[PDB]
């Protein structure tokens, strides 16, 4: 028994756990999905904690499906505002305004990947997306391996 | 206290009216009042010849901060213009427009106008501001040129 609010304070594998078998649901739920902005910083807390291990792997890719077809499924959420503020915030594309710089981009890399794979995923968001993660950046490049499995991914939506 | 930006403002469209490049607009906004506000000018850039963007009249709008010309102008095309290196919001960039590069005293609103004509025909691939027209630059030239085209002739007076 952990809160959202905790986890997205200062999340981590095993709060994400502590949230119970219904994690996913509970984070979507106490999401504003009505805001891009939001949206990007709850996919980015949660995606920060996955790790290659089965109850983790699980827990963060169940929890980015339940947020990210919550704020895609209204017909009013803006995809392509969301796609331009996860990038700003991944430090893949400059902005007007300033943003925390994200340290390990493994985790959003790797939610990603799951991600752009579900019927939710908006098509049309994938060539923008491959556009900028094939783009030079000393970020992406220490992340090699989660970086070709995107982009091998995306190649084939 | 903006005494010393308005001074130079000031001398700056008297410059303009004495010589500007043709086709170019550059003047103040009025006040409620009908006294001429320097801090807020209406701008059009238009399209260079020989190039995808010849015909069209592109408006932006400049706005000065009180401690010009220690800073630079914000530069803002409106509406947004389809441009890899213009902001969704229609924000424009260019080095001579950052405080912390290239931006300094020695800088005209006709050098600024002119290194964005420039900039419309010649897109900095290495920092876009959107997403979408980067994207489409590079997955397709052809396709980009028709959009760009397009848009030129929307935008004729």
């Amino acid at each position: 028994p952990a809160d959202v609010s905790t986890f997205l304070a200062f999340p981590s594998p095993e709060k994400l756990l502590r949230l119970g078998p219904k994690s996913s649901v509970l984070i979507a739920q106490q999401t504003d999905t009505s805001d891009p902005e939001k949206v990007v910083s709850a996919f980015l807390k949660v995606s920060s904690v996955f790790k290659d291990e089965a109850t983790v792997r699980m827990a963060v890719q169940d929890a980015v499906d339940a947020l990210m077809q919550k704020a895609f499924n209204s017909s009013s959420f803006n995809s392509n505002t969301f796609l331009t503020r996860l990038l700003v915030h991944m430090g893949l594309l400059k902005s007007e305004d300033k943003v925390k710089a994200i340290a390990n981009l493994y985790g959003p890399l790797m939610a990603l990947n799951h991600m752009v794979q579900q019927d939710y995923f908006p098509k049309a968001l994938a060539p923008l997306l491959l556009a900028f993660v094939t783009k030079p950046n000393s970020a992406l490049e220490s992340c090699s391996f989660a970086r070709h499995s995107l982009l091998q991914t995306l190649y084939k939506v | 206290m903006s005494g010393i930006a308005l001074s130079r403002l000031a001398q700056e469209r008297k410059a303009w009216r004495k010589d500007h490049p043709f086709g170019f607009v550059a003047v103040p906004t009025k006040n409620p009042d009908g006294t001429m506000n320097l801090m807020n000018w209406e701008c059009a850039i238009p399209g260079k010849k020989g190039t995808p963007w010849e015909g069209g009249l592109f408006k932006l709008r400049m706005l000065f901060k009180d401690d010009y010309p220690s800073s630079p102008p914000k530069c803002k095309f409106e509406p947004p213009l389809f441009h890899p290196n213009v902001a969704p919001s229609g924000t424009v960039c260019l080095s001579i427009l950052e405080e912390d590069k290239d931006w300094r005293p020695a800088i005209t609103i006709k050098q600024i106008l002119l290194g964005i004509q420039e900039l419309l025909n010649e897109p900095n691939i290495q920092d876009p501001a959107q997403a979408e027209a980067y994207t489409i630059y590079c997955q397709n030239r052809v396709e980009y040129e028709k959009r760009v085209r397009a848009q030129a002739k929307k935008f004729a007076p």
